[PDB]
């Protein structure tokens, strides 16, 4: 750059400019610090939900293999099919897309549809309620996560 | 050259009670005149208003109204990156006040304006932002001046 | 998905209809997880805390290309009867994210 | 002397002349001519005119060309974040004044004095090209607004139509104005 | 110091009818000879080209490569502050044009290329790019000449 | 003119002064006055003054400025943390050196040259009221130290008697210390 | 004066010598010696003196240079990326480059002028060190390929042993070179 009055009125121009941006980041920093402290709570109330969703699944499964017996439970979860319809949907964040999970299992496919093993049944419902609650958990972490990547980024 | 460092206008900030910038990104959005409110200053403003000449709410309306564009026009530019649907409920309420103003203090045209409709078109602003945010005007005013509309200055603006 | 936990909720879960592994032991944590990332298939893993503390720890170096699948810390069975306040992973949580570690 | 424009000379004509087209270096080492700064050039004759293009080119002239000119104005504004954050950060309503300020640029204020065609244009012609430019954006906003994502608006193709109005001769413009208009109208509505 | 404001070359430029201006950018990195395109300029150059004197193609192609080294050199100056991994697929291809253009066109050593060889050289650069973008070239040339590999030419 | 020291003029004034009073437009843009900037100014007859100011005003007065001049440099030490986070959310201990600077930077430096009693300050009532400060201070770290909660510190009307103390008429203001030093610890001691 | 190598007199010096020798002050404040500008610096003797060092040195000594100033050219381009977006987010193969490039600029650019062996080094000394570098960073590009961690290849202990080599005498230097290489060569052979 070649010392002229031209040049220096650029540079000059150039400076407020980029103390401009600095400010516009600095407001961007701070919208992106609110909302990843609105997200925490979410968290910990999806976390808070799932000890217990996960506590009271585990005490009926016991339970179920208890006092209907282990050669039962076991009869009845050798004719449960595995899980094949995972789902991962895309969403849109500050310009980042994240997955978020869901499953499409038809309940109707395990044996015995009637249920006369009636604890290990309601176990399996557990279960499965067990894991739509652990996906709400997931998919906050999994948002949770990227805010904080970016607020690194922005500082 | 645009230039405020330049000697003829250094010079005269020394000598001078103020000054009045016109704004060349008024000019070329249609602004007509495009007097740019923030840069500008009066030094001897406080002599002149008040009571016993023109009216009592003079200088609070004009502190409020310096703040809230100074507010909107900050939250126009963060607006372009963010979005309008992650600001807060009053944030939309200063984007709003800073097109109205933009729209109507500023841009008036060929016409003569008094002082009296002048205040009154400043009030009809200033009831678009809530209640009890106007933290620069003292109660005993917003209870006699606050809640006119601005359609009803509308019909013949 | 599949869940690596004590066999007793491994088949548990599988009861519901996820893949359970009964394991004990880091090492085989450890096989089994690069053998789940290295395969392709599903994105969702829990794990016990008994066999891995964190998650990005064993694949710090395999997913920070393919960081989609999720790694998630599961309680175990004894865990979970006695439960635990789940405010201190959040506080390790917002210091691994934010880096001050002060919240309230 | 060294292209400054603190020169005595330049600024003793700043002040006694009504036009003022400043030209730019850059422009001309991208080979984009007739290279005019438009942030740096201006008119005085605008207003006294107005009369004359009301009776003689269109009624609504002076709006169009006010409107040209406010997105002009509303694209240099957003270049100073462009260059700040790219421009991927930018939402999806300021990256269609981006491209149509783009699109403007490339088309309407591009001309080429060696060419058969676009060395000569008339102002019904460059009136119809503004035309065709606006209710282009008229429409590109209105799709944007039912969600239309702006990737596809852009992958059009009545997007090469009107980039190569320019060397439309000036006794075939009024079949392909008519034709370019309807095509526009035609494509946004299919579309979504 | 390089300085093109400096009265010299100034009063050099008012004068003459055209320069060649040379970069040490390009000298740096091997490439001879090391002529910057966008500084310099021809004046008499629409004089002794057209058809019946060089080709029908030449201006066109002249103004395409000029426009297209312009957006990839804008584009360098983008990734040196966000990132190449954050481009779209467009600003990638530009990008590869101006490093294929730097490598191939302007370092030629000390052979002796003709008219019609360059013309080749300059239609294979073109062809990497989308045939939809090349607005300055008209469609009877581009029907004529795209799609040449740049392969057949250099090994 | 410049805004910035770098002036010749006064940087020949740097070298020959003894004190430098410098102020901020960004206090006098808030409507913070005094806009003494304290982190720039400088004094160089602290030491040579402080003999005559344990004997005229009082004993304990240098080692009390220095204390409040330590809590000024703490406030600042923390303003880096704030830029990212509320001030609600931070340890309490950090939250209450954040109040107690603020207490300070806006009811012991702050003055109104155009009022009847603020424009006036003699020594014994800056001493009363840095001392007032001080008593509150201590009396708020040994609450925090038992684990009481910030809002119920914050409520108390302390802040008040504190607050218009720079408003106390001169022949007032010993009364006003005299009730405020004993109220400050009679409203600590009804806290659990 | 200022370091300003605009000053007419550089300037008027650099239009008739035919090698220019530029310094660096900010090599020169972390103790870096010679300190020469590497990237400034150019000579245009080069081309005439290669028939000398073809047959004086060795055959394949400018295809060795020209093999160390590629490396350092891509060790200039890659710092750019190192400093923008962290050393963590560089893959194996530019985190070999990197380490290769410093190095080269500890051991054998760097040189001592008051140390009483490293002071004065023969043409042949200098190809060693350049042939044990080269030969070095063949053998780490060989074992990326074959999955070695760069975390094993930099904990080698050969590293010193090339670190060490500029303090070796001219009469022991050919002793140390003939171990050297097998050292490197067993080194790289006896991992994966």
């Amino acid at each position: 750059v070649s010392p002229t009055r031209m040049n220096l009125l650029q540079r000059r121009g150039q400076l407020r400019l980029a103390q401009k941006g600095v400010d516009l980041l600095k407001k961007k920093r701070d919208a992106l610090v609110a909302e990843f402290f609105g997200l925490v709570r979410e968290a910990m109330e999806a976390r808070k939900a799932l000890d217990q969703a996960a506590k009271e699944a585990y005490a009926a499964l016991l339970l179920a293999q208890a006092f209907d017996g282990p050669e039962v439970v076991a009869g009845a979860a050798l004719g449960v099919p595995p899980l094949e319809g995972v789902e991962a949907e895309v969403e849109n964040v500050w310009g980042s897309k994240v997955p978020r999970l869901k499953a499409t299992f038809p309940d109707g496919a395990l044996l015995s549809p009637v249920g006369t093993p009636a604890y290990t049944l309601e176990a399996s419902r557990a279960f499965r309620r067990y894991a739509e609650a652990l996906i709400r958990v997931a998919n906050t972490e999994t948002r949770l996560k990227k805010i904080g990547e970016e607020i690194k980024k922005t500082t | 050259d645009d230039d405020r460092t330049h000697p003829i206008p250094d010079l005269t900030g020394y000598i001078t009670e103020g000054q009045i910038q016109l704004s060349r990104e008024l000019h070329r959005k249609g602004i007509y005149p495009p007097i740019d409110p923030l840069p500008s200053l009066s030094r001897l403003m406080n002599n002149g208003v008040g009571k016993g000449k023109t009216r009592e709410d003079h200088k609070q309306v004009s502190d409020q109204l310096y703040s809230a564009y100074a507010n909107g026009v900050d939250i126009r530019k963060l607006v372009a990156i963010i979005g309008e649907d992650a600001l807060t409920e009053n944030d939309r309420r200063y984007l709003q006040f800073a097109d109205a103003f933009e729209r109507f203090f500023i841009n008036q045209g060929q016409q003569n304006r008094s002082i009296e409709e002048s205040l009154q078109i400043a009030w009809a602003l200033l009831s678009m932002l809530p209640q009890g945010e106007l933290k620069r005007i003292s109660k005993d005013h917003i209870g006699k001046y606050y809640g006119q509309k601005l359609e009803e200055i509308w019909g013949a603006p | 998905m599949a869940v690596i936990a004590d066999p007793e909720t491994a088949q548990g879960f599988r009861l519901a209809g996820l893949e359970g592994y009964g394991a004990s032991s880091a090492e085989e944590a450890q096989s089994l997880l690069e053998t789940l990332v290295e395969r392709g298939g599903y994105a969702l893993v829990a794990v016990d805390e008994a066999l891995l503390p964190d998650p990005e720890r064993a694949v710090e170096r395999l997913m920070r290309g393919r960081d989609l699948p999720v790694l998630l810390p599961i309680a175990g069975l004894k865990e979970a009867f006695q439960g635990h306040d789940v405010e201190g992973y959040m506080r390790e949580l917002v210091r691994k994210t934010i880096g001050f570690d002060i919240k309230l | 002397p060294g292209g400054d424009m603190s020169e005595p000379v330049t600024q003793s004509t700043l002040r006694i002349v009504g036009a003022f087209w400043r030209l730019d270096a850059s422009l001309a080492f991208r080979r984009h001519f007739p290279a005019i700064n438009w942030n740096g050039s201006y008119s005085l004759f605008t207003s006294a005119l107005d009369p004359w293009y009301r009776e003689n080119v269109a009624e609504d002239y002076p709006e169009l060309r006010d409107a040209i000119s406010e997105l002009l104005q509303r694209e240099a504004g957003l270049q100073e974040i462009v260059q700040l954050v790219g421009p991927d950060a930018l939402q999806d309503a300021e990256r269609l004044v981006i491209e149509v300020g783009r699109i403007i640029r490339e088309d309407f204020l591009q001309q080429n004095a060696y060419h058969e065609v676009d060395a000569y244009c008339s102002m019904k012609k460059a009136y119809g090209i503004m035309k065709m430019i606006l209710a282009f954006y008229k429409e590109a906003e209105a799709a944007i607004k039912r969600g239309v994502s702006i990737d596809e608006i852009l992958q059009l193709p009545v997007l090469e139509r009107i980039g190569r109005a320019r060397y439309v001769s000036e006794e075939e413009f009024p079949a392909y104005f008519e034709e370019a208009m309807k095509e526009i109208q035609g494509a946004f509505k299919a579309l979504a």
